[PDB]
RNA sequence: UUUUUUUUUUUUUUUUUUUUUUUUU
RNA sequence: UUUUUUUUUUUUUUUUUUUUUUUUUUUUUUU
RNA sequence: UUUUUUUUUUUUUUU
RNA sequence: UAAUACAGGGUUGAACUGUGGGUUAGUUUCAAUGCCCAAGGCAGAGCACUGGAUUGGAUACCCAGGGAACUGUGCUCCCAUUAAUAAGAAUC
RNA sequence: AGUUCUAUUGUGUUAGCAUGGUUUCGA
């Protein structure tokens, strides 16, 4: 009982610290600045899923993240159609909150990459291009 | 816009990290000759304080591109006047819609200079930039490919 | 029978080093009982992707020349580890001479027309 | 590697271009295959196999399209 | 040493030391 | 475990020839 | 927590 | 399987030659994989082997570890034995 | 059928090079 949508190992270590706490800055102090691009790089594969945040005007720097164990969803029910469809709606919600409208999208596979677009449509965060580099191997 | 210009000279000091490696910079040339005043002249107010002045009296008169290149300059000098830049604040609010790509650029660079951390205003901007952003493609180690 | 190099220099190439490379060069066709035909530049070519050479570092151009030379065919292996071991090359070729196709009787109306 | 951008398109429609490039070049196939070693012996035959099938299918591919279009515009070729 | 993202009164301007180490706003 | 970057070592069939178009030119009675 | 399975375990990381 | 060196085969043009041939031991080269011996190593894989599953009563199926085997001028042809199940001449 | 000459070369052998899946590293 007492079920949670997050991660319990990063729950037991909350002391009332706010959002985005321990993410470095910049010089000025500033998490981030008006200026900015963003390309989220998305992996997929068979049982869980990944999806990084990647700003461009940072020199490729990672801001956050999400996986299966982050929205409460673990065994078996991470392979289920949910557990993509829950991944994306927290990074959209969650884009929200930093100052972010536009953020383009990247990604290798084409397997679990349809669950993820359509959350981001359902909040706000929009598309501006695809971005597809399939790194096929050029020898056998 | 070129007085700022003029007082500037780039050099490559050494990193922070390792002293071997270098990274260009910016260094300006101090003025001593606008922030005193002219009690021989009947203007007893600087050269400073008086563009200032007439230049929050008439801002109306002065369109978007006109104004952010001005509030830039001043910056440029060591004003820590927050008060001056406060009065803005309302204003720009209220024409967010009507600024241009080059407004954005030309406003963050004032406020940041003059440690002026505003995040009323700061979290606005940031969408306006990347609306207009919307219609440009750019990859890597290949620019810019594909635009509106 | 004769042949043909194609040699692609570096930004930091000074005419000193073209001057000191080709003197060493003609060292070995001289050997072998061979000539040099003619020499000639072809100014500089942008690439198409960045080149990373160890022990070299990046580069995104660089000065394209050619020259042609005839000696025996046993010199070829010669020549092209040499050009390997000076720094500067950071890429070369070697093309046999054809009768027709060449760089000497056959080089005006490309592409017009 | 395909790059495209949205320009007054919504995203479902751009989405559905990008999805039939890796067909073409047969991106899919080659992700599989490289995951799981397949035997010498296997891709023998296997290659052999697809040099009959595929082509069978192009030549039924262009009479369909002869039915649809006669459909919309009824009459009948004759020995005339 | 390597350069990442932009504009057009100019060859101009910001950033800079490896990231990420939490849901509902 | 994900992303990013900048030069160590082993290995070398993904792309590139084709509607099987000679009198169709060839495979074995019957069920 | 990660990986893996129809399902699960062993194994690995420790602010 | 881009470049270069050595030497073969196939298609077409000229010259020359003027029946040179088919089959083939008491013969001679080459010949996948496995095994003996030898050389070896610092990648990607895995037989044997106590390393996490079985059953409606027995198991190698599904993960992971894992010191044999994987480049040879050699010893050497057991097989589902390498481009159909005839090496040649005549009738299109 | 065979020899010589000429055009043609993903057929045998071949040490350095370019690119790439995996793997490896973190002033």
């Amino acid at each position: 009982m007492r079920t949670l949508g997050g991660h319990p190992r990063r729950f037991k270590l909350m002391g009332g610290r706010p959002e985005f706490h321990h993410v470095d800055r910049n010089k000025n102090g500033h998490i981030i600045e008006p200026t900015d691009k963003f390309q989220v790089v998305i992996t997929t594969s068979k049982n869980n899923v990944h999806a990084q945040v990647v700003n461009k005007s940072r020199a490729y720097r990672t801001i956050f993240g999400s996986f299966a164990g982050n929205v409460g969803i673990r065994k078996q029910a991470q392979q289920g159609t949910q557990c993509a469809y829950r991944i994306g709606q927290n990074i959209a919600r969650k884009c929200r909150r930093l100052g972010i409208s536009q953020v383009e999208i990247k990604f290798r596979r084409i397997m679990r990459v349809n669950q993820l677009l359509q959350a981001f449509t359902a909040h706000g965060l929009g598309v501006t291009a695809i971005a597809h580099e399939p790194r096929l191997p050029k020898c056998g | 816009k070129s007085l700022v210009k003029w007082s500037a000279t780039k050099s490559p000091q050494p990193h922070c990290k390792r002293k071997r490696w270098r990274e260009w910079s910016n260094t300006y040339r101090p003025l001593p000759w606008l922030h005193a005043p002219r009690p021989e002249a009947r203007d007893t107010r600087p050269l400073l304080l008086a563009v200032c002045k007439q230049l929050c009296k008439r801002v109306h008169n002065f369109s978007m591109k006109e104004l952010t290149g001005m509030l830039r300059a001043i910056a440029y000098v060591d004003f820590r006047e927050p008060a001056f830049f406060t009065v803005f604040v309302n204003y720009l609010k209220e024409r967010l819609g009507e600024m241009q790509e080059e407004d954005i650029a030309n406003v963050t660079q004032a406020f940041n200079k003059a440690k002026i951390e505003e995040p009323h205003l700061f979290s606005l901007m940031g969408k306006r930039y990347q609306h207009l952003q919307a219609n440009v493609m750019a990859v890597k180690r290949r620019g810019v490919l594909v635009r509106r | 029978v004769f042949y043909e190099t194609f040699v692609l220099f570096s930004k930091r190439v000074q005419r000193a080093d073209i001057r000191q490379l080709l003197k060493q060069q003609e060292a070995l066709i001289t050997k072998h009982h061979g000539s040099m035909l003619a020499v000639r530049d072809l100014g500089w070519r942008k690439t198409a992707f960045r080149v990373i050479k160890p022990r070299q570092g990046i580069f995104w151009f660089g000065r394209l020349f050619y020259f042609s030379f005839g000696a025996n065919p046993a010199a070829i292996t010669e020549m092209s580890q040499s050009l390997q071991s000076t720094n500067g090359v950071l890429r070369h070729a070697t093309v046999r001479m054809k009768k027709r196709h060449n760089l000497m009787t056959y080089n005006h109306h490309i592409h017009a027309r | 590697s395909c790059h495209r951008h949205v320009f007054r398109a919504a995203p479902a429609a751009v989405f559905a271009s990008v999805q039939r490039w890796g067909r073409r070049n047969n991106v899919h196939k080659l992700t599989l295959l490289v995951q799981t070693y397949e035997k010498p012996c296997v891709k023998r035959t296997r290659i052999a196999e697809e040099k009959a099938y595929y082509p069978r299918w192009f030549y039924l591919r262009y009479a369909t399209e002869v039915i649809r279009y006669s459909l919309k515009h009824h009459l009948r070729l004759g020995q005339a």
